[PDB]
């Protein structure tokens, strides 16, 4: 072997050396993709936990490196790229609860909700994310607790319960998500009713996080 | 408004294709297969050459 | 009226070159081979490993030098080897982890990556520093970047996630002709061997054929169900093979102007992700969702061998400018080089 | 621009000790192998040691293994040859060089302006053609230089490099192997050879190619330079 | 004693099978190469060095009630009966603390660079501190009668029990109860199945082993006669524990019961 090829070979193992020194950074980081159905308070969680093409968020919390992957900038065929993100640790959802009784923009025949819905059901039922957790942020709180006492929620379903109140209509918004999980054995769905306070919102994505990568490690041990 | 401007563009652009000369099959796929022919003695996947010309021994 | 009118000329249109398409098909490529001696078993063997990739590798390019190739992953590196003995030429910290494409210059100097950020980096590998460095970020694409082709070391062409494809003038950073025809979106590369003309495939399992300075499309190939991953020029430039999530691989004729060959088995149910022809034109190389490489006689369409070595997709392909090998990569971050 | 700055050394009395230091700037330091090289006064290059990238696979030159001590600081892009009992044969001009190694690289691309050091008072042996030739623009001329060795290496790759030193310059790399000439050098310099002997050749000289040519190889450590010949006007 | 000789035969056939498919079930599937199962190999390559360096061998001298060979050929036998044992039991408390970390430090058992770093130390520890223990009985320090070869020597006997035995059990027992007060402040078949794993892993270690390193201590501190049909039961149910091993430890966990009916 030359005088130069042992360099180069000396080269290549400074090269592997940094190249798995970074392996050793990136395997820390708790990977998550971030989902919406369009503007749907996604943006008000990412500016709240952080407080073209698809945007990466770091954040550390009580410490805990996340990268989150806001990919709604992507508008095209999720059947060609959202296997990029496979080895997600969870997915992050959103859904404004205001979108029950708004309309679709591009024909205003559907709920924004039931978009929201074909969605969720479109993500988690998908066989990438099998195995893969939905923490499910539904997030305009506020504004549906508001709205529901002006417009009853039988305007989203055909079927309900015809209760209205608050706390009823949201667990029952929640219920027609988790519904729509064919594999609750593989993934859980983690819902949160998000609010104001930011360490709130994050302290959620922390607990199911720590919870999700637990249940991984006791279906490793054989535990599970 | 803008789908008729789309279809004329569409229709122009099918009017363009349609115009091109296209030949017969069995002289398109004997060119395919003499030229496959003549550079097959110069491919080492299909016809292997000996250990030492290959760079990739083990 | 008038838009009713215009969709009875496009029916009209259509059906006019399936019929010219069918009145210039006397054959078929499997009756005009009847004659020829088939490939036999392709027995290749992992010559290297490529070793260092710490995610999915999801595309590979060979330098015209035959030796160095590029590849690049989801770890946010790309890596130039030495295919000969191994060594890790350079790695490449990217400033973005989701690497859906990269190439590498017809001269060596420059390579190019793509991803879900929609910008095409291109890196100089040849600087008087010893650092590799962006030249230009080229931002102008609404949708992923798919595939990227340098034609020379100051143009490249790009295919995205928003069904367009663009030539780009890599000194001044900006696109200079603008190829929007399809309706899916736009999933794979090829240039011609004399890089004037290209062709692309989309997820509305159209190939579309272009002139790069002409600016629009001079063919649209549509035999494919499903949709297109996969593109490859034969090494005369007169025809290209397509693999796509209907398990088949294609072979389409410029001047033939249709399909001429349909390259499945019963037992691939799963989608081809790549795609690539030996030196001769005589084997494509196809590699799949089913963890391997098949290879099969261009000419006959019989699966003359299979490339094992994979334990997880195959995400690449690509035969040596030489000829003298093919490299894989795949999801489960190795290169196998096969020989 | 790239540079190597060399705040280096001056007299010192023999049998003494000096600390020569080359601060590089401008470049990735850290991703380069440094050698030093010196040339006493009007004579040939000697190589003198070596760092690899990593700083590992540290080597000398047997003139002066374990006298010279060659050390690098790459959060400081600098390089160190700490020089200890210093005889009257270590007065030089000591020149700082990178040197970069993966395939299709050219190592010694770079030179150190040099600094003075003076004193008070199993190889391959590289040698060429002649002291000089003389010479006037326009017209041609063929370098040539002998190893003791073949330089055509079993990889197929041959290791000799070819340098020219302007008069009172520091050197440059016109050629890395025995055809590859660097960036920056003009299409008027062509190299081959047989594996044991070669030629430069200049294929239509201008007054900028006066000056010493040195080849050298790369095959093994301790790196050998010719005693170069001189081009004059 | 044909019947006997017959049982106890059969018994090295099934310590082999088990032990012999989560070699092949790890050696195989990428989905189960995680950091528990390379030291679930571990224990189970004890195991089968208890299956075939000595149990045939303990049960020859079972079978006959005398020894038939040289002293160093019990120095090697025994050194290897308890190393082979030793490092089965400390392959238990292994796999117990690595459990431990997947639950209490739930990154670090996570994290694919610094977890084979924890593999590599724990299986080396295991096997190390195994020979470790063991060697005394190389050197021959070992004082019995070449007649019935059987480890005489009352203070190696003491002090080899309880570092093999006492202190792995009682770290396992403590590791395993932390398994049960964390899931059970976590938490506040479901999420019961690993205190089901918990309940059936203490209860085999504990009826295998405890009745041997009782009795085989006792032997010692009682100045007393003990049955002999009692004492080789307990070794028996000692060596049982090696057949038990691989199917609790793999047929629970469903990447293993899909691995063993990939083989069967
Ligand atoms: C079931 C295991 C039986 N062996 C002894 C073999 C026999 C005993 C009586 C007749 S034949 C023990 C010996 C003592 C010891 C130990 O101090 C520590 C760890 C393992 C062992 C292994």
């Amino acid at each position: 072997l030359s005088a130069e090829d042992k360099a180069a070979v000396e080269r290549s193992k400074m090269i592997d050396r940094n190249l798995r020194e970074d392996g050793e950074k990136a395997a820390r980081e708790v990977k998550l993709l971030l989902l919406g159905a369009g503007e749907s308070g996604k943006n008000t969680i990412v500016k709240q936990m952080k407080i073209t093409g698809i945007v990466e968020t770091h954040f550390t919390f009580k410490d805990l490196h996340f990268k989150m992957f806001d990919v709604g900038a992507q508008r095209s065929e999720r059947k060609k790229w959202i296997h990029c993100f496979e080895g997600v640790t969870a997915i992050i959802f959103c859904v404004a609860l205001s979108d029950y009784d708004l309309v679709l923009a591009e024909d205003e025949e559907m709920n924004r909700m039931h978009a929201s819905m074909k969605l969720f059901d479109s993500i988690c039922n998908n066989k990438w994310f099998t195995d893969t957790s939905i923490i499910l942020f539904l997030n305009k709180k506020d504004l549906f607790e508001e709205k529901i006492k002006k417009s009853p929620l039988t305007i989203c379903y055909p079927e309900y319960a015809g209760s209205n109140t608050y706390e009823e209509a949201a667990a029952y918004i929640q219920c027609q998500f988790e519904d729509l999980n064919k594999r609750k054995d593989t993934k859980e769905i983690y819902t949160h009713f998000t609010c104001s306070t930011d360490t709130k919102n994050v302290q959620f994505v922390f607990d199911a996080v720590t919870d999700v990568i637990i249940k991984n490690n006791l279906k490793d041990c054989g535990l599970f | 408004t803008a789908s008729i401007a789309q279809a004329r563009k569409l229709v122009e652009q099918l009017k363009m294709e349609a115009n091109i000369d296209r030949i017969k099959v069995s002289k398109a796929a004997a060119d395919l297969m003499a030229y496959c022919e003549a550079h097959a003695k110069e491919d080492p996947l299909l016809t292997p050459v000996p250990a030492s010309e290959n760079p990739f021994r083990e | 009226s008038e838009l009713d009118q215009l969709r009875q000329e496009a029916e009209q249109l259509k059906n006019q070159i399936r019929d010219a398409r069918k009145a210039c098909a006397d054959a078929t490529l499997s009756q005009i081979t009847n004659n020829i001696d088939p490939v036999g078993r392709i027995q290749m063997r992992t010559r290297r490993t490529l070793r260092g990739h710490l995610a999915k590798i999801y595309a590979m390019h060979w330098g015209t030098d035959s030796r160095l190739l590029v590849s690049a992953s989801q770890d946010g590196k790309l890596i130039i080897w030495d295919s000969y003995t191994t060594n890790k030429v350079h790695a490449i910290p990217l400033r973005s982890s989701w690497v859906m494409t990269c190439a590498y210059a017809p001269s060596g100097n420059y390579v190019a990556c793509g991803g879900l950020d929609n910008i095409c980096s291109i890196y100089n590998l040849k600087t008087r520093e010893g650092n590799v460095r962006v030249s230009r970020e080229l931002a102008g694409h609404t949708g992923y970047l798919s595939c990227c082709r340098f034609l020379d070391d100051n143009q490249i062409v790009t295919s995205s996630g928003d069904t367009t494809c663009a030539l780009w003038d890599i000194e001044t950073g900006q696109q200079t002709t603008t190829f929007t025809g399809h309706t899916g979106d736009v999933m794979s590369l090829s240039l011609a061997p004399d890089t004037r003309l290209f062709v692309s495939g989309a997820c509305d399992a159209s190939a579309k054929l272009w002139d790069v300075r002409e600016g629009m499309c001079r063919q649209t190939f549509t035999g494919h169900e499903s949709d297109i991953n996969a593109i490859c020029f034969f090494p005369n430039g007169n025809a290209f093979a397509t693999g796509s999530d209907d398990a088949t691989c294609r072979l389409f004729d410029l001047r033939a102007d249709q399909e001429l060959m349909t390259y499945s088995h019963d037992n691939i149910i799963c989608g081809i992700t790549s795609v690539s022809f030996s030196k001769s034109g005589r084997l494509l190389l196809a590699g799949y969702d089913d963890f391997n490489c098949n290879v099969w006689d261009a000419l006959k369409a019989d699966r003359a061998g299979v490339l094992a070595g994979h334990d997880n997709r195959v995400s690449c392909l690509g035969v040596t400018d030489d000829g003298m090998a093919v490299a894989t990569g795949s999801w489960d971050s190795f290169l196998k080089i096969w020989n | 621009d790239v540079q190597l700055v060399e705040s280096g050394g001056g007299l010192v009395q023999p049998g003494g000790s000096r600390k020569l230091s080359c601060s590089a700037s401008g470049f990735a330091f850290s991703s380069f192998g440094m050698h030093w090289v010196r040339q006493a006064p009007e004579k040939g290059l000697e190589w003198v040691a070596y760092i690899s990238s990593g700083s590992g696979t540290i080597y000398y030159a047997d003139t002066v293994k374990g006298r010279f001590t060659i050390s690098r600081d790459d959060p400081k892009n600098t390089l160190f040859l700490q020089m200890t009992s210093l005889r009257s044969e270590d007065t030089a001009m000591y020149y700082c060089v990178r040197s970069i190694y993966y395939y299709g690289s050219s190592p010694f691309d770079f030179w150190g302006q040099g600094t003075t050091l003076t004193v008070s008072s199993s190889d391959i042996v590289m040698t060429q053609a002649t002291s000089s030739v003389p010479v006037t623009p326009g017209e041609s001329v063929s370098i040539s230089c002998r190893s003791s060795k073949s330089l055509l290496h079993s990889n197929g790759n041959t290791y000799l490099y070819w340098f020219l030193q302007r008069p009172g310059q520091s050197p440059q790399l016109l050629i890395y192997r025995m055809s590859n000439l660097a960036s920056g050098v003009p299409d008027r310099f062509s190299g081959s050879g047989s594996g044991t002997a070669f030629t430069l050749t200049i294929s239509r000289l201008e007054a900028e190619d006066v000056g010493v040519y040195y080849c050298m190889q790369h095959l093994e450590y301790p790196l050998t330079f010719g005693a170069g010949t001189k081009l004059e006007l | 004693y044909n019947y006997y000789a017959t049982l106890l035969t059969l018994l090295i056939a099934v310590i082999v099978f088990g032990n012999v498919l989560v070699c092949m079930a790890v050696s195989r599937e990428k989905a189960l190469q995680t950091t528990t199962n390379y030291l679930i190999v571990s224990l189970a390559v004890a195991d089968l060095l208890v299956a075939t360096l000595v149990m045939p061998w303990v049960v020859y001298l079972e079978v006959v009630g005398e020894w038939k060979f040289s002293r160093i050929h019990c120095d090697i036998f025994v050194t290897l009966d308890v190393m082979m044992c030793t490092a089965s039991i400390l392959n238990l408390c292994a796999i117990s603390i690595d459990r431990y970390t997947a639950v209490a430090m739930p990154m670090l058992y996570n994290t694919r660079y610094s977890s084979k770093r924890r593999v590599t130390v724990m299986i080396s520890i295991v096997w190390v501190l195994s020979f470790t223990i063991s060697c005394p009985l190389l050197f021959g320090l070992n004082n019995a009668d070449q007649n019935e070869c059987i480890i005489a020597n009352p203070a190696f006997v003491v002090y080899s029990s309880i570092v093999s035995f006492y202190v792995p059990f009682i770290v396992t027992l403590l590791v395993y109860i932390k398994i049960y007060i964390v899931l059970r402040r976590r938490r506040k078949q479901k999420e019961k199945k690993a205190t089901q794993m918990l309940a059936i892993v203490l209860g085999v270690f504990i009826i295998c082993w405890l009745p041997f390193f009782i009795t085989h201590i006792l032997n010692i501190h009682c100045d007393c006669n003990i049955p002999p049909v009692l004492y080789s039961a307990f070794t028996w149910l000692g060596y049982v524990n090696s057949a038990v091993n691989p199917i609790i430890y793999t047929t629970f966990n469903i990447e293993f019961r899909k691995a063993f009916l990939k083989i069967l």
